[PDB]
Parts: C-alpha cells; sequence; structure tokens
C-alpha cells in the first residue's frame, strides 16, 4: 500500500573499472532508491528505516529487461528504464604499433 | 581478544576477512593509512549478542 | 527398484497428458505435470503396484520472480516397498 | 547408506506392538547399537587427510597460506 | 551468441566480413580483428592482464594463449589477426597448460599481501589463480623486492605486486599524453618509473589505478578504507565540467 | 598521540603501537634483501615478505612493522 | 664429393684473408678480387640475383638457416611509397663465436659489396649494419672500409657506375646479448630498448621504420657476390643436398689447437676436430660432450658426436642444432653440470624481460641449476625443472626462451645420473654429519 | 651498485648545465646525418655514447637530458635506453675503466683469478673509483671463446671522445695487470 506507490529504477549494472572480466553483465535489477539512512548515537552504526534497504542487490534479480518491467508494472511501481552502455569493438591492429611516420615535411 | 607482536605493535592489519565471514554480522570495521603509513584499523567492534562464537 | 527401471515403466505406463518433462539424473529422478493432474498422478503413484509411493516425505515452494508462473511446488516422495524416491514438481503463480 | 556405514556392523531395532513402551525399548537397543559402532570406528579408524584435497573448495593449512601465493589466494577467496 | 559483455560489432560492408570458428561455432568479424576480439564476439572470454581495449597491443604477460589449428605454437590471441577458416581452440589441453603455466610464473615472485592490498576481492590476479591455474604453489626459492617509487599525492605504489604489464606506460604515452612513465632495467629486475623524482601532473593520472590489474598503483586517499565486497554502487554523472 | 590513534585509544598511561614499534631500533641486514615472518616460528607469525633494502631510509615491513637496514652500504 | 664431406682446398674459400696476413683494405680487396666487375652483376637486375641466390642453395648464416633467395623475394616488387631497407646482423653477443668479428676485421669490402648485393637483390635503397658495441676497433675498420668504397665510387649514388643508388650506413649497439634477435635488432636501431616484437607483422611488410625490411647475416651477406661470380652450381657441389655451401666454423675448448677454419658444409663433426684442431685433449676417449654450435643448442654426448655431421639436417636430427657453428669441446674433467648452471645464469641475465615466461623462467631455472649444482635439491626436482623448460618453451615472444629451455633439457636428456649422484651423494653426507 | 632509479646529487642532479661541446658538434650532425630527420630517435645510443666519451666515461642525468634535447624525445626514453644497456655507466668511473670477471667460457680457463690481485695493488674495491680518480674496476662483458683467457678490458675516457680507446688484452696475469696499470699510469698504451 505505502510502499506499493514508491519509483524505482530499473537497470542493468554495468561492468567494473577495476577488472578486465566480463562475467558480471546482462543481469537486470531494481534499484529502490534507499537513501535514508544515519548513524547510531551509540557506537556509530549505519541505522535505516527503510524496509528496501538492501533487497534489490541482495536477492531481487532478473535475467532480462522484461521480467523486471512485468515485475514491477505488476506490484504497481512507478519504473524508469536505463538502457546500459555497451562497448564498440574496433579494428585493431599489432602492425599499427610500428606505422610508418612518412617522408619528413 | 585483539593480539599484538612482541614489539608491541598491533597484529591486525585491517584485512576485513573476519568481517566478511562472520556469520553473525557481529564485527564492524573502519580503516585507514596510520600516521607512518600503516595499514591499520580506526575502528572494530564485536557487538558480543550477535556473535554466535563460531571462530570462523 | 533402481531410477533407470522407474523413469522406463513410468514413461510406458503413465498417462501421457499427465508428464511434461522427465528428467533421470543422479540428482534424483523427476517428473513435472501441469496443476490439474498433480492429483491424479499422485493417487497413481501411491496405488500401483510397481511404484507403491506411499510416503510424502515433504512439499516445499521455490520463487522464481522471472517467470510468468513464480511459483514452483515440490512433492518430495519415497517409496519403503521399492527402497526408491521420485520428485514431481508443478509451477503457480500468486492466484 | 553413507559414508561408511556399509563397512559396519549394527543391528535395527523394530517393535511389534507399536507403542510407547515398544518406542522406549528401541531407543534403549539403539544406544547400544550406536555404542558397538562406535568402537567399530574407533578400532577400523585409518590415517591420512581429513579435508578432501581439491584445492578449490577446503582451506589450505595456516603454515601454507603463510608460506604459498596460490593458498594465500585461496585462503582470501574461501573465506 | 551474445558477444562479451553485449559488445557491439560495426561492419563497414558485409563483403568485408571473415568467418571463423571458436571452439567448433561459427562466428563472423570484421576484416582485421584480432583472434581475442573473434573470441568475445563467440562470447569466449580469454584471460588477460597486458591487453587492453583502448591501449596499443603489447602481447607481452602471454596470459591470452590458445590453440589455433595447424599451428605450431599456442598463439598469443591478443595479437594475432583473425584469417578465414581459422580454427580457433580456447579449453584444449595445450591452452589449459599454457596457462596454468604462466600463471605460476606470474605467482612466482608475486608478495603473499593479499589481505593488507587493495585490490583484494576485485583482482584479475586471484581470479584466474582460482580459475585457470588451481595448481599448489611450487616455488620454495627467495622472491625478488621492489623498493615503492614516489608519485604524488594521488597515486599509491607497491612496486613488489607489479606484473610488468606495462599498461600504466602505454597510458601515459598513448592517452594521457604526459611521457612520465617508463620501463627501466632489463630482465627480472626491470622496474616500472620515472627514473627522477618526479610527481605525475597529468590530469588523467587517476586512470592508471584502474588499469593497473594489481594492487602496484593505487588510489592514496581511500587507501585501507573499504573493501570492495562492503560498497554500494551507484550509476550516475559528474558535474565537476559541461562534460557529464 | 596522532589523529589515527585517538579515534580508538581512549587511555594515555601506555605509549600506543605506533610509538613503541618506532621505538624499536632497525635490524641490521648482511645483504640488498631480508625476509620477515613476523615471529621466530613462520606458522605464528605473518605472511612471509621479502623486502629490498637498497635505500638509504630503514625499509619497513607492511606487515608488524619491523624496520630493515643495508650493515655495510 | 658426395659420400664424404671435409677437406676444403684454398681455392674453394670464399674468405681468403680470415687469417689477416694480407691488406684488408681496397687495394688489397681488388687484388684478392672484390668489387670486380660489381658493375655488371648489379645491371643483370634484382630478379638474376633472386634466381641464383635460390639456385645456390645457401641458407641463413645467422642461426636459423632459412633459406636466403626465398628470404630475399619476400621483399615486395613494386614500392608502395615506402622506402626498402636491407639490416645486417653484425651483433654477435653468442659465447664462443667470432666469426662475423673476423669478417669485419679481414675481410670488410666483402661485406660492403655483399651489402650492395644484396640491397639489388632487394630492391632496398640503403642497408644499416647493426655492429655489436664492443666491437670499437672492427667498427672503425669498417668505416674506414666505407670511407673508402664511398670515396672510390663503389658505394652511394650511381654506384659502381650501374645507375643504382645504395647508401651504406654504420651503426652499433650498447651491450645487449638480446639485440642480436632480427625485431629486438630493429627496436634498437629505432632508438628504443632491445625488445622483440611480435610476428605478425613480418619484416618483410613492415620492418625498420615500419618498412619492407630484411635482417640478415653478415656471413650470409659476405658471400653472395662471391657466390654469384662463381656461380651457384659451384656453391652448391658442396656439402649435402639441402645443406649446401661452404661454412665459417670456429673450435673452441678442450681441443689441443683451437682455431677459426673455413670448411665444407656437412663435414663429420669428428673428423673436423681430428683434422683442424688436432683432435681432443688427452685422445678423443677423454670426450665427454660437444656443443655444437653456439651455447643455443643443446649439448650431444659422445656417442652422438661420433659419426653426425655438421650440418642443420643432421644436428637436427639429434636434438640439437648447426647454430653459429660455435663448437663447445668438453671433456672427461668438467662438470657439466656446473656449464649447464653458467649457462642458465648468462640466459637469466640476457633475458629482455618483456614476456613473463622468460622473465620469470629463466631465473628459476638458474636458481634450480644452482642448487643441483651441489645437490641441495631432491630427485623429483628434476622432474620439475623438466616441466619448467617445457613450460617456457613455446610460450615466449621470442626464440630466447627456447635457447634458456634446450641447455637444461639437453642435461637431464643426457646426464640425469650424474644430478641423481650429486643428490644422493649430498644425502649420504647430511645423515651421516648430522 | 647499479639501480634502476635517480638519486639527486652535487655532480649529479638535473639542474647542472651540460650541453655537447663545439668540438662534439661535427660528430652530433653526421651521426643524425645516417637517419631520416623525423627518425632522430635512432641516434639514441650514438649520441649516449658521445656523451659519455666527453663526460669522462660516465653519464650524469643532466647528459640524458641534453641527448633527448637534441632527438627531441621525452627524457624517460632516453632513461630507458640509458638503463637497458649495460655498456652505459650512469655513476662515476675513473679516467681508465678496467673491466674484468669475465663469464662463462673464460672461467671455463680460470678467469677469476684476476679481479683480486687488481683491487688489492688498486687499495679499493669494486665500483668505486681511486682517491686520483685514474682507476675504477667494474664488469667485463664477453665476447668471443676466451682462448688466451685471463682477459679483461680498458676503456680509456682519460682525453674524452678525440682519446677513446675501447681495447682487450689476452693471457693477463697478475703480474702482467699490474704492469699495464702502471704503463696506464705513466701514460704509455699497454701492448695488445
Ligand atoms: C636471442 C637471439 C640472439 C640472436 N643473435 C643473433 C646474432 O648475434 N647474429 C645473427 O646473425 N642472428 C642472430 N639471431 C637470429 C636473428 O633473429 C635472425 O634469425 C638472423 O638475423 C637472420 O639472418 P640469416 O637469415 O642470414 O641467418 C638471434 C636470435 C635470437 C633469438
Ligand atoms: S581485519 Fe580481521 S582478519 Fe584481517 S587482520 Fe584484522 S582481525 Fe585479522
Ligand atoms: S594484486 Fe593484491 S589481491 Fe591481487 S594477488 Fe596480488 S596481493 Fe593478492
Ligand atoms: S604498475 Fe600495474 S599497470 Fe604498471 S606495469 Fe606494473 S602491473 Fe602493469
Ligand atoms: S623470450 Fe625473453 S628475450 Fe625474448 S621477448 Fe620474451 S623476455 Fe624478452
Ligand atoms: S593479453 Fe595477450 S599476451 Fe597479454
Ligand atoms: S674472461 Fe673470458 S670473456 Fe672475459
Ligand atoms: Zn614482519
Amino acid at each position: 500500500e505505502e510502499h506499493l506507490s514508491r519509483k524505482v529504477i530499473i537497470y542493468s549494472p554495468a561492468r567494473t573499472a577495476t577488472q578486465s572480466g566480463s562475467g558480471k553483465l546482462g543481469k537486470w535489477k531494481i534499484n529502490f532508491v534507499s537513501t535514508l539512512k544515519w548513524e547510531n548515537p551509540l557506537m556509530g552504526w549505519t541505522s535505516t528505516g527503510d524496509p528496501y534497504a538492501n533487497v534489490g542487490d541482495s536477492a531481487l534479480a532478473f535475467d532480462s529487461e522484461e521480467a523486471a518491467k512485468s515485475f514491477a508494472e505488476r506490484h504497481g511501481w512507478d519504473y524508469k528504464v536505463k538502457k546500459p552502455n555497451t562497448p564498440l569493438l574496433k579494428v585493431k591492429s599489432y602492425s599499427d604499433n610500428f606505422k610508418w611516420k612518412g617522408n619528413p615535411q | 581478544a585483539l593480539r599484538r607482536y612482541p614489539t608491541g605493535e598491533e597484529r591486525c592489519i585491517a584485512c576485513k576477512l573476519c568481517e566478511a565471514v562472520c556469520p553473525a554480522q557481529a564485527i564492524t570495521i573502519e580503516a585507514e593509512e596510520r600516521e607512518d603509513g600503516s595499514r591499520r584499523t580506526t575502528r572494530y567492534d564485536i557487538d558480543m549478542t550477535k556473535c554466535i562464537y563460531c571462530g570462523f | 527398484m533402481d531410477n533407470q527401471f522407474i523413469f522406463k515403466y513410468s514413461w510406458e505406463t503413465l498417462p501421457k497428458k499427465w508428464v511434461k518433462k522427465m528428467e533421470r539424473s543422479e540428482h534424483g529422478n523427476r517428473f513435472d505435470t501441469n496443476t490439474d493432474y498433480l492429483f491424479q498422478l499422485l493417487c497413481f503413484l501411491k496405488l500401483h503396484t510397481y511404484t507403491r509411493v506411499q510416503v510424502l516425505i515433504d512439499i516445499c515452494g521455490v520463487d522464481y520472480p522471472s517467470r510468468k508462473r513464480r511459483f514452483e511446488v515440490v512433492y518430495n516422495l519415497l517409496s519403503t516397498r521399492y527402497n526408491s524416491r521420485i520428485r514431481v514438481q508443478t509451477s503457480a503463480d500468486e492466484v | 547408506p553413507y559414508d561408511v556405514y556399509d563397512q559396519l556392523d549394527f543391528d535395527v531395532p523394530v517393535g511389534t506392538r507399536g507403542d510407547c513402551y515398544d518406542r522406549y525399548c528401541i531407543r534403549i537397543e539403539e544406544m547400544r547399537q550406536s555404542l558397538r559402532i562406535i568402537v567399530q570406528c574407533l578400532n577400523q579408524m585409518p590415517s591420512g587427510m581429513i579435508k578432501a584435497d581439491d584445492r578449490k573448495l577446503c582451506p589450505p593449512s595456516r603454515c601454507r597460506m603463510k608460506l604459498s601465493m596460490e593458498s594465500l589466494i585461496h585462503h582470501f577467496e574461501l573465506y | 551468441r551474445n558477444p562479451v559483455g553485449g559488445a557491439r560489432v560495426h561492419f563497414s560492408n558485409p563483403e568485408d566480413a571473415i568467418e571463423v570458428f571458436v571452439d567448433g561455432y561459427a562466428v563472423k568479424v570484421p576484416k582485421g580483428f584480432t583472434v581475442l576480439q573473434a573470441c568475445e564476439v563467440a562470447g569466449v572470454d580469454i584471460p588477460r592482464f597486458c591487453y587492453h581495449s583502448r591501449l596499443s597491443i603489447a602481447g607481452n604477460c602471454r596470459m591470452c594463449l590458445v590453440e589455433v589449428e595447424k599451428s605450431p605454437k599456442p598463439v598469443a590471441s591478443c595479437a594475432m589477426p583473425a584469417l578465414p577458416g581459422m580454427k580457433i581452440k580456447t579449453d584444449t589441453p595445450i591452452a589449459k597448460k599454457a596457462r596454468e603455466g604462466v600463471m605460476e610464473f606470474l605467482l612466482m615472485n608475486h608478495p603473499l599481501d593479499c589481505p593488507i592490498c587493495d585490490q583484494g576481492g576485485e583482482c584479475d590476479l586471484q581470479d584466474q589463480s582460482m580459475a585457470f591455474g588451481s595448481d599448489r604453489g611450487r616455488f620454495t626459492e627467495m622472491k625478488r623486492s621492489v623498493v615503492d617509487k614516489n608519485l604524488g599525492p594521488l597515486v599509491k605504489t607497491v612496486m613488489t605486486r607489479c606484473i610488468q604489464c606495462t599498461r600504466c606506460v602505454r597510458f601515459a604515452s598513448e592517452v594521457a599524453g604526459v611521457q612520465d612513465l617508463g620501463i627501466l632495467g632489463r630482465g627480472s629486475g626491470e622496474e616500472i618509473g620515472t627514473y627522477v623524482e618526479k610527481l605525475m601532473t597529468s590530469e588523467l593520472s587517476g586512470n592508471v589505478i584502474d588499469i593497473c590489474p594489481v594492487g602496484a598503483l593505487t588510489s592514496k586517499p581511500f587507501a585501507f578504507k573499504a573493501r570492495n565486497w562492503e560498497l554500494k554502487a551507484t550509476e550516475t554523472i559528474d558535474v565537476s565540467d559541461a562534460v557529464g | 598521540v596522532g589523529n589515527h590513534t585517538a579515534k580508538w585509544m581512549q587511555d594515555r598511561s601506555k605509549k600506543s603501537p605506533m610509538e613503541l614499534i618506532s621505538e624499536v631500533p632497525p635490524i641490521k641486514v648482511d645483504g640488498r634483501i631480508v625476509a620477515c615472518e613476523g615471529d621466530t616460528n613462520p606458522a605464528l607469525g605473518h605472511p612471509i615478505e621479502f623486502i629490498c633494502l637498497d635505500l638509504n631510509e630503514p625499509a619497513i615491513c607492511k606487515y608488524c612493522g619491523l624496520r630493515y637496514v643495508q650493515d655495510h652500504h | 664429393e658426395k659420400t664424404h664431406f671435409g677437406g676444403l682446398k684454398d681455392e674453394d674459400r670464399i674468405f681468403t684473408n680470415l687469417y689477416g696476413l694480407h691488406d684488408p683494405f681496397l687495394k688489397g680487396a681488388m687484388k684478392r678480387g672484390d668489387w670486380h666487375r660489381t658493375k655488371d652483376l648489379v645491371l643483370k637486375g634484382t630478379d638474376w640475383i633472386v634466381n641464383e641466390m635460390k639456385k645456390s642453395g645457401l641458407r641463413g648464416r645467422g642461426g636459423a638457416g632459412f633459406p636466403s633467395g626465398l628470404k630475399w623475394s619476400f621483399m615486395p616488387k613494386v614500392s608502395d611509397g615506402r622506402p626498402s631497407y636491407l639490416v645486417v646482423n653484425a651483433d654477435e653477443s653468442e659465447p664462443g663465436t667470432c666469426k662475423d668479428r673476423e669478417i669485419m676485421r679481414h675481410d670488410p669490402h666483402k661485406l660492403l659489396e655483399g651489402c650492395l648485393i644484396a640491397g639489388v637483390g632487394m630492391r632496398a635503397s640503403a642497408a644499416y649494419i647493426y655492429i655489436r658495441g664492443e666491437y670499437v676497433n672492427e667498427r672503425l675498420n669498417l668505416e674506414k672500409a666505407r670511407r673508402e668504397a664511398y670515396a672510390a665510387g663503389l658505394l652511394g649514388k650511381n654506384a659502381c657506375g650501374s645507375g643504382y643508388d645504395f647508401e651504406v650506413y654504420i651503426h652499433f649497439g650498447a651491450g645487449a646479448y638480446i639485440c642480436g634477435e632480427e625485431t629486438a635488432l630493429l627496436e634498437s636501431l629505432e632508438g628504443k630498448q632491445g625488445k622483440p616484437r611480435l610476428k605478425p607483422p613480418f619484416p618483410a611488410n613492415a620492418g625498420l621504420y615500419g618498412c619492407p625490411t630484411t635482417v640478415t647475416n653478415v656471413e650470409t651477406v659476405a658471400v653472395s657476390p662471391t657466390i654469384l661470380r662463381r656461380g651457384p652450381e659451384w656453391f652448391s657441389s658442396f656439402g649435402r643436398k639441402n645443406n649446401a655451401g661452404t661454412k665459417l666454423f670456429c673450435i673452441s675448448g678442450h681441443v689441443n689447437k683451437p682455431c677459426t677454419v673455413e670448411e665444407e658444409m656437412s663435414i663429420p663433426l669428428k673428423e673436423l676436430i681430428e683434422r683442424h684442431c688436432g683432435g681432443v685433449r688427452g685422445g678423443w676417449d677423454n670426450l665427454l660432450a660437444i656443443i655444437p654450435g653456439g651455447s643455443s643448442v643443446p649439448l650431444i654426448p659422445k656417442n652422438i658426436c661420433e659419426d653426425v655431421l655438421m650440418d642443420f639436417d643432421a644436428l637436427k636430427a639429434v636434438q640439437s642444432g648447426l647454430g653459429t657453428a660455435a663448437v663447445i669441446v668438453m671433456d672427461k674433467s668438467t662438470d657439466v653440470v656446473d656449464a649447464i648452471a653458467r649457462l642458465s645464469y648468462f640466459y637469466k641475465h640476457e633475458s629482455c624481460g618483456q614476456c613473463t615466461p622468460c622473465r620469470e623462467g629463466t631465473g628459476w631455472l638458474w636458481m634450480i641449476m644452482e642448487r643441483m649444482k651441489v645437490g641441495n635439491a631432491k630427485l623429483e626436482e628434476i622432474d620439475m625443472l623438466q616441466e619448467v623448460t617445457k613450460q617456457i618453451e613455446g610460450h615466449t615472444i621470442c626464440a630466447l626462451g627456447d635457447a634458456a629451455a634446450w641447455p637444461v633439457q639437453g642435461l637431464i636428456r643426457h646426464f640425469r645420473p650424474e644430478l641423481e649422484r650429486r643428490i644422493r651423494e649430498r644425502a649420504e653426507r647430511e645423515l651421516l654429519q648430522a | 651498485t647499479a639501480l634502476n632509479y635517480h638519486l639527486d646529487s652535487p655532480d649529479n642532479k638535473p639542474d647542472l648545465p651540460w650541453e655537447f661541446s663545439e668540438a662534439n658538434q661535427s660528430k652530433v650532425k653526421e651521426i643524425l646525418s645516417y637517419y631520416p630527420s623525423n627518425y632522430k630517435q635512432s641516434a639514441v645510443i650514438p649520441l649516449l655514447d658521445l656523451a659519455q666519451q666527453q663526460n669522462g666515461g660516465w653519464l650524469p642525468v643532466s647528459a640524458m637530458n641534453a641527448v633527448a634535447k637534441v632527438i627531441e624525445v621525452a627524457p624517460i626514453r632516453v632513461y630507458e635506453v640509458a638503463t637497458f644497456y649495460s655498456m652505459f655507466n650512469r655513476a662515476k668511473v675513473g679516467k681508465y675503466h678496467l673491466l674484468v670477471c669475465g663469464t662463462t667460457p673464460c672461467m671455463i680457463r680460470g678467469s677469476r683469478d684476476i679481479e683480486s690481485a687488481l683491487l688489492d695493488h688498486l687499495g679499493v674495491k669494486r665500483g668505486e673509483v681511486t682517491k686520483d680518480g685514474l682507476f675504477s674496476v667494474g664488469e667485463m662483458e664477453c665476447m668471443g671463446c676466451c682462448v688466451n683467457a685471463p682477459m679483461i678490458t680498458v676503456a680509456d675516457y682519460s682525453n674524452g671522445s678525440e682519446g677513446y680507446t675501447y681495447n682487450y688484452f689476452e693471457d693477463v696475469t697478475p703480474e702482467k695487470v699490474v704492469e699495464i696499470v702502471e704503463k696506464l699510469r705513466k701514460g704509455e698504451k699497454p701492448p695488445h
């Protein structure tokens, strides 16, 4: 009821920049934009009161855009889709390292 | 308990492995480069009421 | 009564429209059926002389949010008569 | 059967009346048979490894992890 | 098959396309593609350390070796151009054994400091050691050691971890446009550095932390503060300038 | 006494670990390299660390903070 | 003849000043027959020169033994705007080899005329001679010869009056063994570190400055004018089929009289040693092992040396190679394990460090060999050494990794009982002493 | 004690001016003339050798920077070249650099019998110059087959680039190497 009207984002997390491997892509997630946390004034621990604090990154997952969109629309959430950025494969040659500079100008 | 080398230096180097493995999430660590450049904890908390005393 | 005999005999004897999928594996023999035939399939397996699946070990659900029928209901059964186990599964949705 | 139960001698007590008294007697007898199994395990206990040797699923020794890169990496990954 | 990472392939003309096989499978790639790129189009992830798609091919780490039919030696897929009718195998015993040997050589002098290395938990070396060479170490001699170098307040340096992949040097020469990093010396004693004392003054200097596959170059202000597995990732844009 | 130690240490009776480790004199080594295990029994110390002594400044073991210098040059 | 090979006569010797008894400069060079009617050879054209080189059956004298005519024919027939370059490899840093040094010392005009001939045969406009940085006196002598050739009109614009323009420049290294490798040589000539390139590209398509380039040995270049003048059939009359021509041999080590000699290809090794070197010191029965050519080929035991011939094919058939034809002879008094460890140290020191298997495995092999020198190892570590050599071999950018792996493999193959005995004796000493 | 990095010192620091002498300018131009004008980097090795000859047998960082300025490249590439090749000396050596202690081909015939006597006569350890700045002992790197071993190498930097020589001496004995040192001190060129 109260938590069924929240706005979410459907997206595919991109590849990290610290690793060259590509094995965590193709997954689709529903971001619940849970950004209400504070510090407990006893130990400094991070407290929250939002039930969807980590379910969107720990449990809820979708193999495709269509599945996530269908789930969001069945639950009634307002969703916006962010298309993922993909690399463009370009012709690369090891011979290019030794290209002739041409006649001196 | 947290231990030291015989020199008095702490053994812990804030690798955060214990925090990762802890089945009860009872360990909380913060760390930073110490003034002499050492990798050391600024905060190392164990909630004795969350801990299951598993030894992991 | 080994899992090769159960697979072959069930293929030969069960009404065809009851089973959509049959898996033979060391992880367990598995029959998938539509929801409308689950009851009759289980009654057959319990009563038939060559199966005698008398013990229902458990029923459990599994959630698959990416599926139109998100729930899968798993029936784990045992034949003490033939010392064999069978798994029967069907899918379901929220309503 | 699982583990080494097929290498062990023990009896399976069964009741004849199906009441509480039969089940009490069965539990007593099961304790006796468990004692039998323990004695056999003690006598047949072999030497050797207590962990599977596949180095992708089991922790290395403390000394190995402090001495070998592969071991350290596996320890880090596993924990 | 979906390309690795959903990579897009653009064809100038369908006539300028060749046909190669990656583990029996038929894949079509543009003329000029390397064997590694053809593998990516096929959806096969080849391990690599020295190759970077935005930097010139080096072919020094030898971790991307694959088997090509009628080839006498294992082939560096990152540098070898793809040819029509080429039969590429990535999971044959030759390729697996080559990967195991190369991984053994890489870890030979590598320091045992994963718990204090910030790359831990997001390390290509750790993952490829777990996957390709799950070989029990047998090197028992003394490891080499390297002194740390001062590169400024942004890039923290632990050069014992460096695997001499030369990605940082090529980034400095080709992307940053500031030739300050080089590879000095020869043999196993070669060391990445500036020779003379000087800090990395390029405004793009911080990217060497991203491109370095090991914890040799790390963020000094971020040093030791967190592990990658406890961090929440948010995809957004920068507002420092009008570039977005 | 520094900001790092003040985050957790609220007792000033004893020296902090940073001061204690700094008071240990550098260990002199014949050679340009030394291996530190942090303990006489290696299995009870830290993962072995090989430390280069080419620089004039004492070299610090990144696990236990022990410092080493070249004895002759 | 076709049956037996050896006993090359003086009238068939190409390097007639090899012993430095005459003037090596221009006047003596022409008196010996150099620069004789080079205009006619140049005017014959590139195709004729290439065909004659192919017919002569000359193979590369730098160690790999590739057929020279085909390699020259790899050069483009029509220029695409880029010029064509000839690079002469005079960077012999291989231990035990001095033949190219002798050629530069005593017959430099042979090298210069061969440079011109090969440049015409490759359609190249300029030649660069890459000399070892330590051959300072040799380099100065070659530069004096080059000035003599330029003054006489034999080089430069309108070379020998033939209408062909050909420049010859002299370049030198700075003490690196890896610079002898052709792509590493090209990189060094470009002003970079001597690090070999991956292939493809091949130098004939993109070599020096990214232009078509052929890198060939000094000995290969210097014999081309004599082959052209005397005819390919005369050159092919020597040696077995596919191993034609004469070869510059140098024999060192435990022989009575070490010397450098020009001999017929496919000559028996034993005949070569007992004919020109006075035999193995202490007799042939005192022989233990022989390294046929240079330190980059595996050794062969005494039983193999009895009948093996000195050519590419015969030494290839016994898991060895002709290499630089630098014969190193070891008698029974040599500690062969110590020599192999010394070679391992050489390869660890000379590795350029570019690629991981060479850079790390060379040092690992050196450490294992140092430990095995005194038996401070286990019996199972010989197998580990073999597997490490196999992990290096075939996985490197250039052939230096193979040259590092080969001597250890040969030692394990031919003298494993010696290593096992050293290990057992060390263990026996360990047991009794403590 | 060769290192892959530089630490500033009073005789070795970037601010010291260093340029090719006027008499070396002809040689630099001739060296550059051998290569296309957009491929000046090709001259790094001969120019480094000439700078080493001019600077008394060693290369301060200022000389490397000057060479980088002549060939128009970043100094890091010149540092790479200077550190890759063993013939370049990046620390001071004497006016006469004596190279001993060869490698595999010559220690079979007992090569390690010349070095210790050389230090004993010179009264210095390997790698350090004598007080008068005349002699320094370095690592010889070998050619040939070492028939007439032991062998040593003498690099003569006493007269700049116009007096530079690089010679090998054969059958050198502990008595003979001292004699060679004595003629070098007196100025006579020892026979070879
Ligand atoms: C480590 C290494 C060192 C080499 N050194 C030399 C050398 O000193 N001289 C040489 O002519 N070839 C040398 N080569 C071989 C060259 O790469 C190349 O094959 C040769 O220049 C071809 O000349 P050729 O065809 O006349 O034999 C070396 C190769 C390697 C891998
Ligand atoms: S963070 Fe935990 S696991 Fe890591 S060193 Fe400290 S106590 Fe040990
Ligand atoms: S880079 Fe760091 S995390 Fe990766 S293997 Fe090396 S020490 Fe471990
Ligand atoms: S510092 Fe990092 S990026 Fe640079 S060569 Fe070493 S491993 Fe590669
Ligand atoms: S094999 Fe050795 S010498 Fe050849 S490129 Fe690799 S590291 Fe350099
Ligand atoms: S990724 Fe190809 S050799 Fe490194
Ligand atoms: S002692 Fe033989 S090369 Fe120097
Ligand atoms: Zn320590």
